């Protein structure tokens, strides 16, 4: 799954079919494709391309991918329960800890190591934020070894950040809020599926699409989001004040 | 109502004590062929295979089949209660979810009761891969023991191998690096087929082989990109199997 | 001017081992019939009460009622380093405010004494009233030891049951219920129980748990207690004297 | 070419045991002659002798005077997975650096550890030899027991000597004591006297230095006036350890 193409469609360019809940595995796949991009415009395209795709299948879930996302809601205990849940020991591992970079690729290199046995279901976006707000010691290390047995390819690393607090993927806030702008320009709410819109500025000119989404981002950040999503989604500078 | 009699409560402390430390909590599967335990670990690496044939059992009774589970952790804890030549006494009602062990002396003049609280889980499961080996060792319980606990303190992963001349067990640290090879001979017997090479962790290894006073020898049997078993034979009563996913 | 000594010089470890983990301050009385000690609790819970026959002392001599107090927890330190085999003597005079200890190898080949200091100690006496009990137990020690250690594993207290078969240890807790009944044996391993009513009870099992560190100091306990008063443990140490933990009835 | 072998894997064991905690890095003195080590504690606070006689050894193999240094509690580490009964030889190549410990069953087992080195330029300082003015040999069970049951009353020791037997005295917050010994097969002390001493000496190194009492059946005590105690071990024909400790003023 990748959204990183030149002229990408929110349509057939989809990872989960219509009904299934949203995948974290297309998520953390763009993060590391974000991180490999410089470019502030190529990331807000492509978090576009997410969100685009996203109110296209599950209107429902922008909330908690959003505030994955924003990381809106110690490293010893992250260590301890990457040890018990890797395997291996919790002193050895601490030494492959250092000299290297982040928990993160300690973590993501041993999943790769174990062969492992059966693949676990995939973990579902909205089921990652949910137990997030529950994990906010006992309780704390055997409910992230449940995440790290979880992770089948690469997802490690971003949710070691999540719980380090410190996401630091090259954007902010008001850039992700942007991006929601332009992904709810191009792709409206309350289609009737299949949904005939897929790109709303088709026809216009080029500083007519800067122009036009620049408006439209400047009604998003002028309008907490758990009320401003759903009114969006429902509907905006009436309907909140 | 299940009941099931057994003279010899050291084996049953033994079980318990092999399992207590791996497996929290775990689905007991009670047919007349005998109990059956089939459990995955928390971290889901290691598959734990038990069988307890009922034809060595001094006595038991299934009229209905049934499917209990219990946390392994309180039920060691109230093990330890028995005296090593107590007469241990298993009984369930197939209504209720309670378990009660009745400890009874050599000698009849003390006993001791203990019910227990049960409930009812359905665990994932997945079927026992029966296959053939290129690759099977008997060797006796003490030395493989030595040799995990040992290695265990040089490295992190066992890399075992075989050859036309014997076994090799090697392993890498911080501190250095090691292997160990026995020659083909209370002895050592190998079928070999075609050499290999695998990789394993040892924290599963250790926590298995608290298993050794359940039987003087051991079977490690494998073959190329499938986990390995390591057997235990229970005296006359049934076996106790472990598996480990190779590393890559 | 006071002084004892004994042969069997281990059983003052053994009483000082047991009462270690009890109390910490008590009164030393010393009179012509012997050694003297009551005490209370740090929480006051429990009395003990502590005897030693003059005539069981291998030399006894005393010529003045003296009373002194010692701090119980150096007692046990200083006593932990004598050797199990080896012969005890104590030494004290009427006015200066010092113990004597001196531990006698077999063989005299090595001498070890020490001394120690006393401090003057305001605890009071509550001299126990003396009754009959509608029941009385003698069993072994070492099983007495293992059925308290057990229970303490399912829950915090003990209720304990009596009837004219034998006798019922029971317990509730998190993990479960259970209870362990004894009856009549047909020297040292032969249980033995005289009553003249039925009786049950409740006790704080931790206190049990603290008061049978004494198992080795003999091979048989002695149970007994009545309607709602203290529960008695009694030790008979060997021809010496008398050891006896009390605890009322939790409520 | 380094090539060493003893039957006794238990004697090196001991050894290394005996020296777990006490020091953390040595270097060793191999030659022709022998194994042999002298190093200083990790608060510089007293100094031990360890000597390995070529002829303790029953194949030995030297070509060069070498120097090693490895991390005891490493060597430790890997000396505790052998069999308190194996056949153990060590080698080296005189270039590597790396050290080859290679253990054997005493029937199939092979069981080879390569320890890792590292460069060390130490300073060694010996100490001299001198006529001791009272010395007490005595068995090591009770020196520990002594040792052992004075550190529960004061970090503080005295001894004296008389004509007769040793004295060993402590005093502590709690209350004081002492020990008297009599002159008296090897559970038998023996004292000689030239002039009587009293020092005091600190209970911890001493409670550190008597790790090895397994190693011999008795030990020697030296002492003398103003001077640094000396603790003595002598092994089964294979040589000795010794410790130093002075006085507090």
């Amino acid at each position: 799954y990748n959204p990183a193409k030149n002229n990408y469609h929110p349509v057939e360019d989809a990872c989960w079919k219509p009904g299934q809940k949203v995948p974290y595995l297309a998520v953390a796949r763009t993060f590391e494709k974000i991180e490999e991009v410089s470019a502030r415009l190529r990331m807000v395209e492509t978090l576009s391309n997410l969100l685009r795709s996203v109110v296209a299948l599950s209107p429902p879930d922008l909330l908690p991918v959003l505030y994955l996302s924003l990381n809106h809601l110690g490293d010893g205990v992250l260590l301890k329960a990457v040890a018990q849940a890797t395997g291996r020991q919790l002193e050895s591992v601490r030494a492959e800890a250092a000299e290297k970079g982040d928990v993160g690729l300690v973590a993501e290199n041993s999943r790769s190591t174990q062969r492992l046995m059966l693949p676990p279901p995939p973990l579902t976006a909205s089921g990652v934020f949910s137990k997030f707000r529950d994990i906010a010691t006992a309780k704390k290390i055997d409910i992230i070894k449940g995440l790290f047995v979880a992770c089948r390819h690469s997802e490690a690393r971003f949710i070691a950040r999540s719980l380090s607090g410190r996401l630091r993927l090259g954007l902010a806030e008001q850039s992700v809020l942007a991006a929601l702008s332009q992904a709810v320009s191009l792709t409206p709410p309350g289609q009737e599926f299949p949904p005939a819109m897929v790109d709303a500025g088709k026809g216009k000119t080029a500083e007519a699409r800067k122009t036009w989404l620049e408006e439209q981002g400047m009604i998003l950040k002028q309008t907490d989001l758990d009320r401003i999503i759903p009114v969006l989604l429902e509907h905006l500078p009436e309907h909140c004040k | 109502m299940f009941e099931a009699r057994l003279v010899q409560g050291s084996i049953l402390k033994k079980v318990l004590e092999a399992l207590k430390d791996l497996i929290n909590e775990a689905c007991w599967d009670i047919s007349s062929s005998g109990v059956n335990l089939q459990s995955m670990d928390s971290s889901h690496v290691s598959l734990v295979q038990l069988t307890l044939r009922s034809e060595g059992f001094d006595t038991y009774r299934c009229d209905r089949n049934l499917a209990m589970g219990v946390n392994l952790t309180s039920m060691s804890k109230i093990l330890k209660c028995a005296g090593n030549e107590d007469i241990i006494t298993l009984r369930a009602e197939d209504n209720a979810d309670t378990l009660a062990l009745v400890f009874e002396a050599p000698n009849q003049e003390k006993v001791s009761d203990y019910e227990m609280k049960l409930m009812d889980l359905d665990v994932e499961q997945l079927g026992i891969p029966e296959q053939e080996y290129s690759c099977v060792v008997k060797m006796p319980s003490g030395e493989f023991a030595r040799i995990c606990r040992d290695l265990s303190h040089i490295g992190d992963a066992v890399v075992i191998s075989c050859a036309k001349d014997g076994v090799k067990f090697s392993a890498s640290g911080e501190l250095g690096n090691g292997n160990i090879k026995l020659s083909q001979t209370e002895a050592v017997t190998i079928e070999m087929n075609e050499p290999v090479q695998l990789t394993f962790a040892l924290r599963y290894l250790n926590f298995f082989t608290k298993a050794t006073p359940l039987s003087s020898t051991v079977t490690l049997s494998m073959s190329a990109d499938v986990p390995l078993v390591v057997e235990y034979k229970i005296a006359d009563m049934g076996h106790l199997k472990y598996y480990l996913a190779p590393k890559i």
